[PDB]
RNA sequence: CCAUAGGUUAAUGAGGCGAACCGGGGGAACUGAAACAUCUAAGUACCCCGAGGAAAAGAAAUCAACCGAGAUUCCCCCAG
RNA sequence: UUGAGCCUUGAUGUGUAGGAUAGGUGGGAGGCUUUGAAGUGUGGACGCCAGUCUGCAUGGAGCCGACCUUGAAAUACCACCCUUUAAUGUUUGAUGUUCUAACGUUGACCCGUAAUCCGGGUUGCGGACAGUGUCUGGUGGGUAGUUUGACUGGGGCGGUC
RNA sequence: CGCGGGGUGGAGCAGCCUGGUAGCUCGUCGGGCUCAUAACCCGAAGGUCGUCGGUUCAAAUCCGGCCCCCGCAACCA
RNA sequence: CGCGGGGUGGAGCAGCCUGGUAGCUCGUCGGGCUCAUAACCCGAAGGUCGUCGGUUCAAAUCCGGCCCCCGCAACCA
């Protein structure tokens, strides 16, 4: 299944945990190893049911850095994704993106969503690892 | 618990490790055999400095009288003849209480807590082996062989 | 009697009450059970009749420590 | 399916119902088939014809198992007990040999007196 | 084996009775509710154990109220 | 052994348009390959038996993205995940067998002891069952406490309130 | 009073749960049947998913109600 | 005296609760089969719903009187 590139993307960043904002904003130059330079989009799994028309959280968020406003709305499972820009701006750029969008989703807090919200917000580059965020 | 070992467990312990069992485990076969004794404060420095020195090893050398034991007969065989019928067919079954009594005046001074019978009680006339455990890990392999007297 | 020897505890008494309330009296018995210890002093086996509870009380204190409190309180062990 | 290599193919050719059951050398069980369950039902079901499709259905359903060769055990009177060995050599098996294993007591137990 | 259990002897004390009161262990029913089952009667009657001249309780892991009072016991209010 | 939750990781998913035993979504067009290639021998896994998946290796370093037919693009690469499912780790649960130390012993023998009680001691048989306490559902006139109306051309019966 | 659900030709049941593509067994004709009746066997006839909205390429299915049949546990005005 | 049920083609029974449309088996009548009858197969007819009145758009049915039948009751001194 998996050889010389596939893995190594995976060796490097720990599976098993959950950094911090700060911390994967950093680790993602160590990933994006194409030709191009890629961009990052962002898995956040909403607290919500999509088997429920009430609770559709659906918007659209200004990137401070751009990629350039953003247009999203999730699944009919759960996740919504949106990107935050080119992998090539800065860490702190990014930093500044990611945040943007949590408050934008609490911007949009469903009213019959009964439960946690996010639960896990993850975001990863073209040829990324799964990274999820604190 | 956490009833803290004096021996080697055959399952968890390692003497010296301070390993969490079931109440009636400890309560009932590790306390009144010295297989460990109970991790209270105080009891753990008795252990932690003069026996895990000392004493531990003493212990381990008498495993080594174990490996000693296993060899206390010289030719290894002890032949019993008593009374039976014909065909073989022993009279009367001997147990684990006169092969305590029939090695101890024959070689290994073996007590009846150390004697088993692995295949029966022995009736019939002929080879058996009565496997003596001079060590919980070691055993013995003496061979016995009952003929119709 | 049904008198536990290290705990102490004894045959308290109370009420049934029904789906309907109804008072009745019952009888609450501690969980008694004669279990042998281990001392390591005697080096021998100390027959006691102990609650479930006296056994946790004897598994934290010494068996020895017991026995002593027993001796204080008069008690054939 | 466990893949066995050899197995037994019973026939139970009774007066009105023939089973088929095929079981490795051991006696286990692989699959079966009768000649009530595959149609064929009441005057028909005693026909050596419906013991022939019998065997067919039985042939298959012990595909997963493999058997190449096998022995033969009938049993019983029956319409089929010849219609059925020619159907299970049809089907692809290599009849190693047949055994007959009607069960017949030496004046056992008293027989019915029925049918006037 | 030792040793314990047990056995023998001496020393000190205890045992029983007593009117109520007192603490503790058990603990009814008739009755009232215009019937009766929760409830009341009542923790009363009564039974048992223990003690004294009194007994009990008792020196806050108590109240109060963000001002303060300072163990327990008993009486009048609080308040039917 | 065998259920269930979960982790890691690996498979799984042929209305029909069809080069595809493609689910939704989705960032982005180079991964890929000589940290030993396409094609294949042959077997297993999978299977609506349509076509995937794949170990070693003769072979020997190529293979392929938007392109065009889709309601969707190409597990080339990656992310969050859904039904279906594999190995392992962990987590408790329910069964089966064995073991012996708890416990039982109204089995044997010995002593206390001239004592079929009892206790202790050896030993045999059972054995984490049995039995007992707290909680708990069922059954329960075996037992206890009670209720079972009034009017009425006497009461009952009928009827009425 | 909830918490579970289950509703489909005449009718008992599927398929739904995991989105497109409704099968099954009796109740009726044509027969074949045979000197005949019986029985048997062969092919036919019949619900677009109890009802209405949303999401969606596509709804019997997923999400909301309505009408129920219930399965009980409740049930101290 | 009281309570409760019934009365439906020639026979025995459904239908009545929850009003507008009355059905099953036997028998009868006609045909066929057989040498003829029975059985068997095919077709059809046949009911003032005890009786009188009332309620109502409509009464076998809902209500009331009478006649007949059936079971229960007709008790304590
Ligand atoms: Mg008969
Ligand atoms: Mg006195
Ligand atoms: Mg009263
Ligand atoms: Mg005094
Ligand atoms: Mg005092
Ligand atoms: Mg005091
Ligand atoms: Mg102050
Ligand atoms: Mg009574
Ligand atoms: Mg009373
Ligand atoms: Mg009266
Ligand atoms: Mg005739």
């Amino acid at each position: 299944k998996l050889t010389k590139r596939m893995r190594v993307i995976r060796e490097k960043v720990d599976a098993t945990k959950q950094y911090d904002i700060n911390e994967a904003i950093a680790l993602l130059k160590e990933l994006a190893t194409a030709k191009f330079v890629e961009s990052v989009d962002v898995a956040v799994n909403l607290g919500i049911d999509a088997r429920k028309s009430d609770q559709n959280v659906r918007g659209a968020t200004v990137l401070p850095h751009g990629t350039g406003q953003v247009r999203y709305r999730n699944d009919k499972n759960g996740i919504i994704h949106t990107t935050i820009g080119k992998v090539d701006f800065d860490a702190d750029k990014l930093k500044e993106n990611l945040e943007a969008l949590l408050v934008a989703l609490k911007k949009a807090k469903p009213t019959q969503a009964k439960g946690v919200y996010i639960k896990k917000v993850s975001i990863s580059t073209t040829m990324g690892a799964g990274v999820a965020v604190d | 618990m956490q009833v803290i070992l004096l021996d080697k467990v055959a399952n968890l312990g390692s003497l010296g490790d301070q390993v969490n069992v079931k109440a009636g485990y400890a309560r009932n076969f590790l306390v009144p055999q010295g297989k460990a004794v109970p991790a209270t404060k105080k009891n753990i420095e008795f252990f932690e400095a003069r026996r895990a020195e000392l004493e531990a090893k003493l212990a381990e050398v008498l495993a080594a009288a174990n490996a000693r034991a296993e060899k206390i007969n010289a030719l290894e065989t002890v032949t019993i003849a008593s009374k039976a019928g014909d065909e073989g067919k022993l009279f009367g079954s001997i147990g684990t209480r006169d092969i305590a009594d029939a090695v101890t005046a024959a070689g290994v001074e073996v007590a009846k807590s150390e004697v088993r019978l692995p295949n029966g009680v022995l009736r019939t006339t002929g080879e058996h082996e009565v496997s003596f455990q001079v060590h919980s890990e070691v055993f013995a392999k003496v061979i016995v062989n009952v003929v119709a007297e | 009697s049904r008198v536990c020897q290290v705990t102490g505890k004894r045959p308290v008494t109370g009420n049934n009450r029904s789906h309907a309330l109804n008072a009745t009296k019952r009888r609450f018995l501690p969980n008694l059970h004669s279990h042998r210890f281990w001392v390591e002093s005697e080096k021998r086996f100390v027959t006691l009749r102990v609650s479930a509870k006296g056994m946790r009380v004897i598994d934290k204190k010494g068996i020895d420590t017991v026995l002593a409190e027993l001796r204080a309180r008069g008690e054939k062990y | 399916r466990k893949q066995v290599s050899d197995g037994v193919a019973h026939i139970h050719a009774s007066f009105n119902n023939t089973i088929v059951t095929i079981t490795d050398r051991q006696g286990n069980a692989l699959g079966w088939a009768t000649a009530g369950g595959s149609g064929f039902r009441g005057s028909r079901k005693s026909t050596p014809f419906a013991a022939q499709v019998a065997a067919e259905r039985c042939a298959d359903a012990v595909k997963e198992y493999g058997i190449k060769n096998l022995e033969v055990m009938v049993k019983g009177p029956g319409p089929g007990r010849e219609s059925t060995i020619r159907a299970l050599n049809a089907a692809g098996f290599r009849i190693t040999n047949i055994t007959d294993v009607t069960p017949i007591p030496h004046n056992g137990c008293r027989p019915p007196k029925k049918r006037r």
